[PDB]
């Protein structure tokens, strides 16, 4: 009934030493029936990166018009979008539903090619900016990621450490959540290089 | 919205823009079609006027508006790709509504109904 | 389960180096109706003890009769009911205590909170609460309804911890009670100047003070106060 | 309408080692938005080196403790002053709770000690009487906050052995009392960070063949 | 509408769907074919409520045999399925949203892959090696964990479809009067009409 | 939150807490509630945050081109005027509660607005969970003909009633003075009481302690020459 | 609230208490509930604060512009404008609005329009929650024709009985006083009206 | 919660998750839900967890009064039903129970009932109770034989477990076994569901749909 | 309903109104709301018609048999026997009583319970739904130690405005006047009362 | 449970029953018997709530062995269905009444014949030549009503029995897993195992 949690599902975000980190599980369910197993729920649009968790029509509806709507960004500016700018667009296109909204929780992630510097920003359903220095939450295990991050993050991460950290606190808050696991990814992101890393985790 | 009646009477009783829309049709290239006992062939002239062309993609004189019925014109290119997706779009909604394709006949009639609506109707030509 | 009818709102209290303050206003409210201006509701207990109710004061007369039953109670046979088998505040409270969540457990309550505030034999101060659902807890100060929200801030100014008891004098004390109570006036629209206050000292014993009221209120600045946005 | 019920806020954590077991709560009192107390003591020796914890509605947690610290009095009474064994407190609380079924305490409760051989024990209860044996339990508001670093830090949970990716587990080394109390004053900075509900105070009773020792740590207050 | 089933092996995509129509306290029909072609490659089964379903699909259909004449072209499972989405996902906010779950099996002869989609009635997409909608998949899904392998032949298809079919008819509550059983190849769309 | 404003001699303060909530779960603990309508008209929000954020910006962007069409800097009545209209039109439908202030050329100024639209003036003002906490303190310690440093102080100590009594405020105090004549002054974390004490334990792993299944480079560039 | 407005010899007075409440909590203390739609044309407002702003302002607007094509309003003229926002939107509106103003030619005049959106012209109106308390004692104190002195004296006394039994009325009583020699703020604070 | 109990040639096998959810919120992954009533009888925990916990363990009372008074092991059938005429006596006042009583007697042979808190008391060869109920069946229905192995059926119990804790979002944990014999039960041991996933794919080559 | 109890210099009067009403019907217009419990101990009764005329007749009871035993009672006994069923039935009781009696050694008494079943004791109280209206009037006009003629006038002309604003009260005003002289009745019509 | 029907031809009462106890979601078991031997020549079927139903059977099944016992004497089944509707009629009013529906077939040994009770849960008994409970009737009595005789044999009963049932796992949405049928005579009971 609630539609933020039909289909389950979590992404978190961390910065380090020149560098950020997305993550997300890999469920899709309806409800108590797991459905898929590789529902990805991180998107990048040239180097910035947007995690999408909630319900998953509105998911690959987002996704979909941010792509359409970086399209025609960089056919007009002629140069990518930045993640400050993108953090603006998505709270601007959440807004315009204000009565009748898209049932999600979003998550950006990248570094600003000009500056160098590591950004992260979370958003609730209709628009509201979360601007962290440390990390982001979203999803039916948000509580769960709370506690992990909390605990377990420090400022300053070589990208290395940073993943072992972002990992660890995706994987035992997915694991205390019935609607997510099934799997799961985490971006590394560096200014000119981005490694891609699929997790082995339970299965339950 | 611009209403101006731009198809009206003469004093000898003629639709002149009606009238010169066929001088259009007369310097278009030529169609023709024949039927035979268990056939329809329809023939086309191309313009040799323009080589260098590319003939994989240049749009085809002879269009299908669905698998049993095709269109062929003499005339504005332009103007007929909008008398053929009408065409197209209401075989579609024939099949959908009565549930059997368009006789050729109703095609016909359909198609000659849109070009008469635009000889009365405001604005258009 | 009932609705409460006339009604009595915030009881404030605090700790201090030799004792403890409590007090509340003298107001029965009826809805939005101010009805009944002299309602007394600090209830002491002997020399030692003062307990404070709000909520409704049907409930509130009942509870005040079974204070003065258990005083006669204590007295049965009792050579020293006036010395080392005395009722404690620790007795008085626990008493209460039982009855109020008794009372919620048979889905019947006594539709209050409570604070009982006094000193024990050893020279201890006594400060707790409860209320309607039999709810418990201790604190350097304690407030019901609106007193919870407005009057705790003002007063954990002066005790915010356990170790600030001992540097507070009784003056000081008094001083932060009687100014949350003129604060209460400003801000609660169910309450009334008229309060009573109560002093209970390890030293000096028990001092009740009746018919005291708000004084040195700030209003002069109305007066320059125009419209709601653009009025001149 | 009357509601009998309501919500005192608190977390509670149980923690057994191999010859001890720790039970910590914070401290703080709360209804809605306002604190009620920033020292409120929750949990309570009980006798017979059993420490003990209901938290929730506050009202139900202190009647069950209450009567519980009574059992143990009328167990002696009754028993030639036989010592309570921690699983016969804990069948005994599951009675308590169960006579209740149909208006229950609304409380989960916690009890820690040691059992017949000397190990560690802690056991956890539902607000109607069910109940287990655990190694590791949180309770009450930050309760989702603080059991996801408990299973990776205490159980190594998702953790494996350098070099051999994933093929070798990370072995399950005991841990001293000293390793356990920083972990729970850890789980306390961090859930007093991220819930509103946790703050002021954290209280914790360790309970060893010795008796029943006390802790006390500040906490943020905001 | 009630069972829908769909499996994707090497060649080919199976979809079977029930034959009972009941409309409350009867069944007024045993042999519904919930199921419209909507390109020669490209086969789509529906369930969901009554008239939506039938309604819904025709449109769908009209739609993709609009596209095949308008370009001369056979649209990829993957666009049509995308297609299909977007429908739903409009339809979910409107007045009254069209309140229909669909399998689309296709077989790609730009990959030479078949491929199998699974739509509900919000717009939630997702690309399967098997799938179903409502409670079908609850009862079969752990059979098919088992059995599937990426490289089974059609006829190897059919009989762990039957085995699926065999589970739902012991412990469904519901007599679905069996089920028409259709395949998606290089070939195109064929019935088979024993099952 | 906690929300307070504060006139004083020459101008007019504002101040509110740093924590941001989903019910019981802080989701941030440094957040910035001070937004600016204006270079010299500030407003701080409670209820909901994207709410108080949106009317924001768009009052505050019809705002500037409104100064630009009329050549004159713009001033807290239009502000209050545009910003209730705009509320009143959706019935409470958007939940932004607000403290406005500011200094223009008529002076100092000081409002609150509600959700439904409606306005009120004075002297000291708050807003939030912690209203109650925070007006006490403005109740017990305000007087006529505060100064800039009297004001500051009162203001701070407001929002520390509320950090301390009210769950829904906590973290850090910050300031925006407004005084006649002069740039307005934000003071972003004027007040840092509640820095997180040390942890016990380091919890950086060791490298190769989370089981990987598959490493791959991802394509972030354009498409290549040559 | 409470509320009044009473024409006498010279003219009209409008009264109000300066409490606003959200539930049992004072929201403001030091309200202005006395508001002017033009020069010698003031209200009361009762009801919606959201509402009653929202009407008033639109009056203000609908009088400016009148005085600007036709001169100076008359108070019936004012109070028509207030009925017809307030008849033609009952169904969206809780409103409450007592309506005074001073012509030359008309001098004092009162007229209430209460939530229905109907008008009724009085000789004194009073109206807001702490009102049901004082229909006794205006029914009886009240005289056609007093003094200034006496109008002041019958309001100070009239808002006094309705702030003492009144939770949600309170604070300081604001009164306006319009005659043919101009407009005249007043204010009384609690220490003067609760010995009356 | 999936738990399922099945009656075959060597005995009865029971089979039970270990996950306690309350909401989305994971509680317990260490749950208990086969009840040892006594050393010759097995319950299976679903529904309320009190419910089946606190009048199993009174069963197991009465069990033994019975077996002190009568001189002889109670039956299945009469153990059985002095749980299902209890919780009859309850009906209308919300106890939740839907459990599977587990002997092997001389008289009656490996004998199984399902009981449950609306009064229903049902003999059967193999039930499955909980959220993950469906799956469990499929595996259970397309393999079940009354002659196999007491090996054969310990794995049957386990991987009809394990398909209910892939597909169910509330199922899942460990596993724990049991095999009733005639001369009591004989615990096979807790599996976690993690480990055994894994094991069960490589060896078994099955759920081909997920990456390992 | 309009009820009132006003204490005097010589003991205590009673007052009330005589109008009883099923909605907007007058079901009677001539009620008697003066009851008799004892012979110099009286109420006014308000709320549930039932309700009030079963607990007047159990305290009437209660009242026989305590002076069989014990003499005659005091007005606070009579106060507590009411409170003691008004309290204790606070679930299943809509009532709102005024108690007024006169004793040699008390004189004159007031004891008002309100629906909750709190007693408080006072030199006058005003009850039912009428009283709202004369809150103000009533604080303003009342006096302690008022002669016999003077109280009649005050409840006369305070009872005139309550029935003149509430719907729900009209008819005669009744009042019984209790002294150490004895027990007189009194009535007033609408021609005598309407015009003051 | 769901179907229960009844007959009486010439020198028999047959009752038949459905297989079927569905809990919600799944088919908990396919061959449960609806039906206890209250005396030799005396059978009641029964259908409603879960647990109820066996309890009350077994309920009544106790109190008639009772009388048998006390009496040495079999009561006749006008007797004991008059005692059953009591009981029903009873617990209608009762703090939580019995849903229980139940038929009585009876052979009486003194008149010679066979006898058919309908019994509802509100404690409503008719004597019929046929009779069912829930929806079987809406589906069997039009058959029941063109084919019945009263000179029937048990055979022919069986036969129209068999047609009931095809048109009810025709036209009904519910799998019920087949019927077990018993016939009473007066021989006594004995249940059809091939039907
Ligand atoms: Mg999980
Ligand atoms: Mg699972
Ligand atoms: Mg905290
Ligand atoms: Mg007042």
């Amino acid at each position: 009934s609630d539609p933020s949690s039909i289909n389950g599902g979590i992404v978190v975000a961390m910065t380090g030493k020149d560098c950020v980190a997305i993550a997300c599980d890999l469920r899709l369910g309806s409800q108590s029936l797991g459905v898929s197993n590789k529902f990805e729920k991180i998107f990048h649009y040239g180097h910035v990166f947007l995690g999408i968790t909630g319900l998953a029509t509105d998911v690959t509806t987002l996704n979909e018009m941010f792509r359409y709507k970086t399209n025609l960004y960089k056919l007009k500016e002629e140069r990518a979008i930045e993640p400050e700018t993108f953090t603006q667009l998505v709270s601007s296109s959440l807004y315009e539903r204000r009565f009748g909204p898209y049932f999600v929780g979003p998550v950006v992630a990248g570094i600003n090619s000009k500056s160098g510097k590591p950004f992260i920003a979370g958003f609730d359903l209709i628009g509201c900016i979360d601007e962290a220095k440390d990390f982001i939450v979203s999803g039916t295990a948000s509580d769960q990621l709370f506690g992990m991050c909390e605990s377990l993050y420090e400022p300053n991460l070589e990208p290395e450490d940073l993943f072992e950290t972002i990992s660890q606190a995706l994987l035992n808050a997915a694991d205390r959540d019935a609607l997510s696991g099934w799997g799961a990814v985490v971006y590394i992101i560096k200014k000119d290089e981005v490694v891609k890393r699929y997790l082995k985790m339970r299965q339950d | 919205g611009y209403d101006r009646a731009l198809s009206i009477f003469s004093p000898d009783g003629h639709i002149f823009q009606v009238e010169y829309a066929l001088e259009a049709v007369k310097r278009g290239t030529c169609a023709v079609g024949v039927k035979g006992k268990n056939c329809v062939v329809l023939g086309c002239e191309r313009r040799s006027t323009l080589k260098l062309q590319d003939t994989r993609i240049t749009p085809s004189k002879v269009s299908k508006i669905d698998s049993h019925v095709v269109l062929s014109f003499s005339g504005l290119n332009a103007d007929s790709r909008i008398l053929i997706e009408k065409a197209r779009v209401e075989a579609q909604s024939h099949r959908l509504t009565l549930e059997d394709p368009v006789t050729v006949e109703y095609l016909t009639r359909y198609v000659a109904g849109v070009q008469q609506r635009y000889t009365q109707s405001g604005g258009v030509r | 389960t009932q609705q409460p009818i006339v009604t009595g709102t915030s009881v404030i209290s605090m700790k201090y180096d030799n004792g403890v303050i409590i007090a509340a206003d003298n107001l029965g409210s009826y809805g939005s109706l101010l009805r009944f201006n002299g309602v007394e509701r600090l209830i002491p207990v002997g020399d030692n003890t003062v307990v404070g109710i709000s909520g409704d004061i049907s409930d509130m007369q009942h509870i005040e009769r079974l204070l003065k039953d258990l005083v006669t109670e204590n007295a049965y046979d009792n050579p020293l009911a006036d010395a080392e088998e005395a009722l404690e505040p620790s007795y008085i409270f626990e008493y209460l205590a039982t009855v109020m969540y008794q009372r919620r457990s048979k889905m019947n309550p006594l539709w209050n909170a409570i604070i009982v505030a006094g000193v024990q034999s050893n020279g201890d101060q006594f400060l707790r609460y409860v209320n309607l659902l039999g709810v418990t807890y201790s604190s350097p100060t304690l407030a019901t309804g609106f007193g919870a929200h407005m009057a705790n801030p003002l007063l954990r100014k002066v005790v915010d911890r356990e170790s600030d008891i001992p540097k507070t004098t009784v003056q000081v004390a008094e001083e932060a009670i009687v100014n949350a109570m003129r604060v209460l006036y400003y801000r609660d629209a169910r309450s009334s100047r008229n309060f009573s206050l109560a002093i209970i000292d390890k030293n000096t014993g028990l001092t009740f003070k009746k018919n005291l009221q708000v004084e040195n209120m700030k209003w002069d600045f109305a007066k320059d106060i125009k419209g709601y946005g653009t009025q001149k | 309408q009357f509601n009998p019920y309501g919500d005192n806020g608190g977390t509670i954590l149980g923690i057994a080692g191999e010859d001890f077991a720790v039970l910590a709560g914070d401290t703080r009192n709360i209804t809605d938005y306002s604190i009620n107390s920033r020292y409120e003591p929750k949990v309570f020796d009980c006798g017979d080196n059993i420490v003990m914890s209901a938290n929730g509605f506050a009202a139900d947690g202190d009647a069950l403790v209450k009567r519980f610290k009574n059992s143990v009095k009328w167990y002696h009474f009754d028993h030639n002053d036989k010592k309570l064994s921690i699983n016969s407190a804990a069948r005994n609380i599951q009675h308590l709770l169960y006579g209740k079924r149909f208006f229950p305490y609304y409380v989960h409760t916690i009890i820690a000690g040691l059992d017949e051989d000397g190990k560690g024990a802690v056991y956890s209860f539902d607000p109607v009487g069910s109940y287990e044996r655990e190694q590791c339990r949180a309770g009450g508001a930050a309760a989702s906050l603080i059991m996801p670093f408990l299973d990776n830090q205490v159980n190594f949970k998702n953790q494996y052995e350098p070099g051999t990716n994933g093929k070798v587990k990370k072995p399950l080394k005991y841990l001293s009392v000293e390793e356990v109390i920083k972990l729970v004053r850890d789980s306390f900075t961090s859930a007093t960070e991220r819930h509103i509900q946790v703050g002021d105070g954290l209280e914790i009773l360790i309970v060893t063949k010795d008796g029943v020792r006390k802790e006390f740590y500040e906490l943020k207050r905001d | 509408m009630d069972i829908i089933l769909g499996i994707r092996v090497q060649d080919s995509v199976i979809l079977a769907s029930s034959k009972a129509v009941t409309r409350g306290i009867s069944v007024l029909k045993d042999s519904d074919d919930k199921t419209r072609q909507l390109s020669p490659h490209t086969l789509m089964s529906f369930a969901g409520e009554a008239g939506d379903t039938v309604q819904f699909a025709e449109y769908i259909q009209a739609n993709i045999q609009l596209y095949s004449i308008r370009e001369d072209y056979e649209l990829s499972p993957q666009a049509v399925s995308s297609f299909v989405r977007q429908e739903l996902a409009k339809s979910i906010r409107s007045r009254r949203p069209y309140q229909v779950n669909v399998l689309i099996g296709g077989y790609d002869k730009k990959k030479n892959k078949p491929e199998l989609y699974q739509i509900d009635y919000l717009g939630t997409k997702v690309e399967l090696p098997y799938g179903a909608h409502g409670y079908s998949g609850f009862y079969t899904f752990s059979l098919l964990d088992h059995h599937y392998r990426p490289d089974m032949t059609t006829e190897e298809g059919l009989d762990l479809l039957k085995l699926c079919v065999q589970e739902l008819e012991k412990r469904m509550p519901m007599d679905f009067k069996g089920v028409i059983v259709k395949i998606v190849d290089k070939d195109g769309i064929r019935q088979v009409d024993d099952f | 939150t906690t929300i307070v404003g504060v006139k004083f001699n020459n101008g007019v303060v504002i101040a509110a807490d740093t924590r941001s909530t989903q019910g019981p779960i802080v989701a941030d603990k440094n957040c910035a509630k001070l937004h600016r309508i204006s270079p010299k008209i500030w407003c701080a929000g409670a209820g909901t945050a994207a709410d108080t954020e949106a009317v924001t910006q768009l009052i505050g962007s019809n705002i500037e081109l409104h100064s630009l069409y009329t050549s004159r800097e713009p001033r807290v009545v239009s502000a209050l005027q545009m910003l209730k209209q705009h509320l009143f039109k959706y019935q409470g439908h958007i939940g932004a509660y607000l403290i406005v202030a500011g200094v223009d050329p008529t002076g100092s100024h000081l409002f609150s607005i509600h959700a439904h639209g409606s306005t009120d003036v004075g002297y000291y003002l708050s807003l939030g969970s912690g209203s109650l906490a925070a007006m006490a303190v403005l109740e017990s310690h305000w007087k006529q003909d505060l100064t800039k440093e009297e004001a500051i102080k009162l203001a701070s100590d407001a929002i520390q009633a509320g950090i301390w009594n009210d769950l829904g405020s906590g973290s850090n105090v910050d300031v925006c003075v407004m005084e006649i004549g002069k740039d307005a002054e934000y003071l972003r974390n004027y007040l840092t009481p509640n820095v997180r004490e040390e942890k016990q334990k380091s919890y950086k792993f060791p490298r190769g302690t989370t089981a990987v299944l598959k490493e791959s480079i991802v394509n972030i560039c354009d498409i290549q020459e040559e | 609230t409470s509320i009044m407005a009473v024409t006498f010899k010279d003219g009209v007075i409008l009264g109000a208490d300066s409490r606003t409440t959200t539930g049992a909590y004072i929201a403001n203390r030091v309200t202005d509930k006395l508001t002017r739609v033009h020069d010698k044309i003031w209200c009361c407002r009762s009801g919606s604060a959201a509402d009653t702003q929202a009407i008033a302002d639109i009056v203000q607007y609908h009088l400016e512009l009148y005085t600007s094509q036709y001169g100076t309003p008359s108070t019936e003229t004012a109070a028509s404008v207030f009925k017809e926002l307030c008849y033609e939107n009952k169904d969206n509106l809780t409103a409450g609005i007592i309506v005074a103003g001073y012509d030359d030619k008309n001098k004092g005049e009162v007229y209430t329009i209460p939530l229905g959106g109907s008008v009724h012209k009085l000789p004194y109106a009073i109206a807001g929650s702490g009102s049901t308390f004082i229909y006794g004692y205006c029914d009886k104190n009240f005289r056609e024709n007093m003094s200034k002195e006496e109008t002041v004296d019958f309001i100070k006394h009239s808002l006094s009985q309705a702030i003492k039994w009144d939770g949600s009325s309170g604070g300081v009583i604001r009164m306006v006083v319009l005659t043919a020699a101009g407009v005249e703020r007043l204010i009384f604070y609690p220490d003067e009206y609760e010995q009356l | 919660t999936t738990t399922l109990a099945f009656r075959f040639q060597g005995g009865i096998i029971v089979a039970v998750d270990s996950r306690a959810t309350a909401g989305n919120w994971v509680a317990s992954q260490t749950v208990k839900k086969v009840i040892e009533i006594n050393p010759f009888l097995l319950g299976t925990m679903a529904g309320g967890a009190a419910d089946c916990q606190f009048w199993e363990t009174w069963l197991g009372s009465q069990c033994r009064l019975h077996e002190l008074r009568e001189k002889e092991r109670i039956s299945v059938a009469a153990a059985s039903k002095i749980l299902s005429n209890l919780v009859y006596q309850y009906k209308g006042a919300g106890l939740s129970m839907g459990t599977m009583i587990c002997g092997y007697t001389r008289k009656e042979g490996p004998t199984i009932y399902y009981v449950d808190s609306d009064g229903t008391r049902l003999k059967g060869d193999i039930f499955c109770v909980g959220s993950g109920q469906t799956f469990a069946y499929g595996v259970l229905d397309s393999n079940y034989k009354w002659d196999l192995s007491v090996e054969d059926a310990l794995y049957l119990g386990k991987r009809s477990i394990l398909a209910a804790a892939h597909r169910d979002a509330y199922s899942g944990g460990s596993v724990n076994l049991y095999h009733v014999t005639e001369d009591g039960w004989i615990y096979h041991g807790n599996h976690d569901v993690g480990e055994l996933f894994w094991k069960v794919k490589e060896e078994e080559g099955s759920f081909n749909n997920v990456i390992g």
